[PDB]
């Protein structure tokens, strides 16, 4: 009997039940989050585990089908998606131990209590508190001490768990016809379909760093400026030719430099753009904020939102004893049902966040044309790129003036534009080497190219080499700094944030070129641009059916991964930093340390 | 079906009736209403009783 034709009936029958079962599970999830009560927990657990226990047999049956003659690319992709065995290959002992280690390290990472040695009765968590200590501080000891505590009472017990977690993951990858688990995390970045659109897991291993070196001189100018500001603020602590300490980065792990903008403000005479006073004076409540932001997709060309989302979804003011979660989530519950779960307030940052989430909702309703299993992006860098495109567009003061949210008599000049550009680039491009080096370390620790002992010393060395952060205090192997991070101990692929940023500027420059705009890229605006709407929607509805290589062909000019738009965006910033650090050497060398 | 009020556009239950007209050679029984006007007496008129 032919099996290629019979696969369609099985897929349709599976999809029919999967639709409403996943819909009920998602509704249970929304109820549990919206209503924080014991009643909604049992329904959550029943829905989730019943959905998993239903999908397990669908995965089990999807192995007799000979996926070697299916000429239908969509059918082949759907079947191989259902052909995935997950972690249901190991024995009961190994699988249950893997579940145990996942749960125990998830619990341990959230139970980090660090008390002051002189007063050991007042510990702090990753929550506000210990985090607030480094959030905004002007000192040296209170940062290094808290850093060492957080990476000592949490960074010493995560290593024994992480070692065996790594070895078990590598064993499973070997049992799943993978040389190493990096290929498993690089499976999403692979397409082997039509000729000219083929791609491989091993190609990304090299392609990650080729496009990273073109912004290294710019990052070196940024590092020199940051270091000079640090000496101007922290005298006799940082060597001008060396690099900056670890606890002065601004975050718990120095992921971003958002908190360093206040310390390293270029010009305090020109204030940053803020229109919250305009909303408060004009009495723009949450509903008015959402409604005024709704017109933007209509101007771009996207259709009007579907009625009913207002009633199903809550927006603002959980209010009384009936508690609700404030975590920003855009629920795609299935069956065409969308919901929003924010805690809206009158803020410009809230305006940008609402723009981002409603852009996510627009993308969700856009790719609804694809079937149940193809209702997803080609990779993880497409959703966030679309979400942040509109945030970047709404950050433009031109749109603020056009909607009447600012006085039309503004006198913007190069000073405020450069200040805003520096504020943007302190996080947009400064964290790219951090993400690259963390991902490379995870790749090389899953590849087995290094022994267990050579895990963190090499990590520190190449951290100094790429970013320029050295140890405030020397560390030995008993510490484990990488595991003391959110996206390291919960099985989270950290490469999404690296590629999403590259996709963001590519899409933005593509829209600007197909927007009839002339001038700087940072001042480019896509408001009232009906021609960019069709260009975006041509791929917003493509979903997982089409290759990501094809996906990067309806908007961007070329599918190659080159950092073209980032250098263009901060070009006034590049030339303003070039005539700033005329005397100070750009770059750093990995031979200075605060302790030596 | 899995019809729910929370369902989106096009996912809601719609009641549909299809009416078909057939005119076999048998004498007709189904026809629409016929409008009847008023009557006037003592005036030379043309009528359609």
């Amino acid at each position: 009997s032919t099996i290629e034709e019979q696969a369609k009936t099985f897929l349709d029958k599976f999809n029919h039940e999967a639709e409403d079962l996943f819909y009920q599970s998602s509704l249970a999830s929304w109820n549990y989050n919206t209503n924080i009560t014991e009643e909604n927990v049992q329904n959550m657990n029943n829905a989730g585990d019943k959905w998993s226990a239903f999908l397990k047999e669908q995965s089990t049956l999807a192995q007799m089908y000979p996926l070697q003659e299916i000429q239908n690319l969509t059918v082949k992709l759907q079947l191989q998606a259902l052909q995935q065995n997950g972690s249901s290959v190991l024995s009961e002992d190994k699988s249950k131990r893997l579940n145990t280690i996942l749960n125990t390290m998830s619990t341990i990472y959230s139970t980090g209590k660090v008390c002051n040695p002189d007063n050991p009765q007042e510990c702090l968590l990753l929550e506000p508190g210990l985090n607030e200590i480094m959030a905004n501080s002007l000192d040296y000891n209170e940062r290094l001490w808290a850093w060492e505590s957080w990476r000592s009472e949490v960074g010493k017990q995560l290593r024994p768990l992480y070692e065996e977690y790594v070895v078990l993951k590598n064993e499973m990858a070997r049992a799943n016809h993978y040389e190493d688990y990096g290929d498993y995390w690089r499976g999403d970045y692979e397409v082997n379909g039509v000729d000219g659109y083929d791609y491989s897991r091993g190609q990304l291993i090299e392609d990650v760093e080729h496009t990273f070196e073109e912004i290294k001189p710019l990052y070196e100018h940024l590092h020199a400026y940051v270091r000079a500001k640090l000496m101007n603020a922290y005298p006799s602590y940082i060597s001008p030719i060396g690099c900056l300490p670890a606890h002065l980065l601004g975050d718990m792990w120095g992921r971003f430099w958002t908190n360093l903008y206040s310390l390293t403000v270029p010009f305090g005479q020109k204030p940053n753009i803020d229109v919250t006073d305009a909303m408060v004076d004009q009495a723009w409540d949450a509903q008015r904020i959402f409604k005024e932001a709704e017109k933007f997709f209509v101007s771009v060309g996207l259709p009007n939102m579907t009625q009913g989302f207002w009633e199903n979804s809550m927006l603002t003011d959980p209010g009384n004893v009936q508690k609700a979660v404030c975590h920003p989530t855009a629920w795609d519950l299935g069956k065409g049902d969308f919901r929003i779960l924010m805690c809206t307030k009158v803020t410009m940052d809230d305006f940008l966040t609402a723009h981002h989430e409603m852009g996510h909702i627009q993308y969700d309703m856009a790719y609804a044309a694809q079937p149940f299993l193809l209702r997803n992006g080609a990779n993880e860098g497409f959703h966030e790129a679309v979400g942040e495109i509109m945030s970047l567009s709404a950050a433009t003061p031109k749109h603020l003036k056009s909607i009447g949210l600012l006085s039309p008599d503004f006198q913007e000049d190069n000073e405020t534009e450069i200040n805003f550009l520096l504020k943007q680039a302190l996080t947009i491009v400064g964290t790219l080497p951090f993400t690259y080096m963390l991902e490379k370390w995870r790749w090389m620790v899953f590849k087995g190219e290094i022994p267990k002992d050579q895990w963190m010393k090499k990590w520190w060395e190449m951290k100094r080499e790429i970013v320029g952060v050295v140890e405030p205090v020397p560390h030995d192997e008993t510490y484990c700094d990488p595991a003391s991070l959110f996206h390291v101990s919960n099985d989270y692929s950290f490469i999404r944030y690296y590629t999403r940023t590259l996709y963001q500027f590519q899409f933005q420059e593509a829209l600007c070129q197909a927007a009839k705009h002339e001038g700087p890229l940072h001042k480019c605006d896509i408001s009232n641009s009906t021609e960019a709407g069709q260009k975006l929607f041509n791929m917003l509805r493509l979903g997982k059916s089409e290759p990501w290589t094809l996906a990067l062909e309806n908007v961007v000019g070329a599918k190659n991964m080159n950092v073209r738009p980032l250098l263009n965006y901060f070009e006034p910033l590049f030339t303003w930093l070039k005539d700033q650090n005329k005397n100070s050497f750009v770059g750093w060398s990995t031979d200075w340390s605060p302790y030596a | 079906y899995g019809f729910q009020p929370t369902y989106g556009v096009g996912y809601q239950p719609y009641r549909v009736v299809v009416l078909s007209f057939e005119l076999l050679h048998a004498p007709a029984t189904v026809c629409g209403p016929k409008k009847s006007t008023n009557l006037v007496k003592n005036k030379c008129v043309n009528f359609n009783f």
